[PDB]
């Protein structure tokens, strides 16, 4: 009888879950296919 | 003053005035400029 009977499978794959925080929330993405990305800034400013 | 009943009551004070005068500079700034619109930016 040890044959006969089969033990049931849970209905999905279950993992661990892991935190989605990813500085990417609150970081500025941009959507740039380009193999880079240049960005301009002014470490300095003028006089007056 | 507080006048008294039998006295003089002359010229008691007046405010002496004073003019505070507001230069008006300017402020100038001259930068030369040799998608990026620098003109406007």
């Amino acid at each position: 009888g040890g044959y006969l009977v089969d033990p049931q499978t849970s209905e999905t794959i279950r993992g661990v879950l892991r935190s989605t925080a990813s500085l990417r929330q609150i970081a500025s993405v941009v959507n740039v296919e380009a193999t880079s990305f240049d960005v301009l800034v002014d470490k300095t400013d003028m006089g007056s | 003053g507080w006048a008294s009943e039998t006295a003089a009551l002359s010229e008691t004070a007046t405010p002496q005035i004073d003019r505070i005068t507001i230069p008006l500079h300017e402020l100038a700034a001259m930068p030369k400029a040799s998608a990026f619109d620098i003109e406007t930016w």
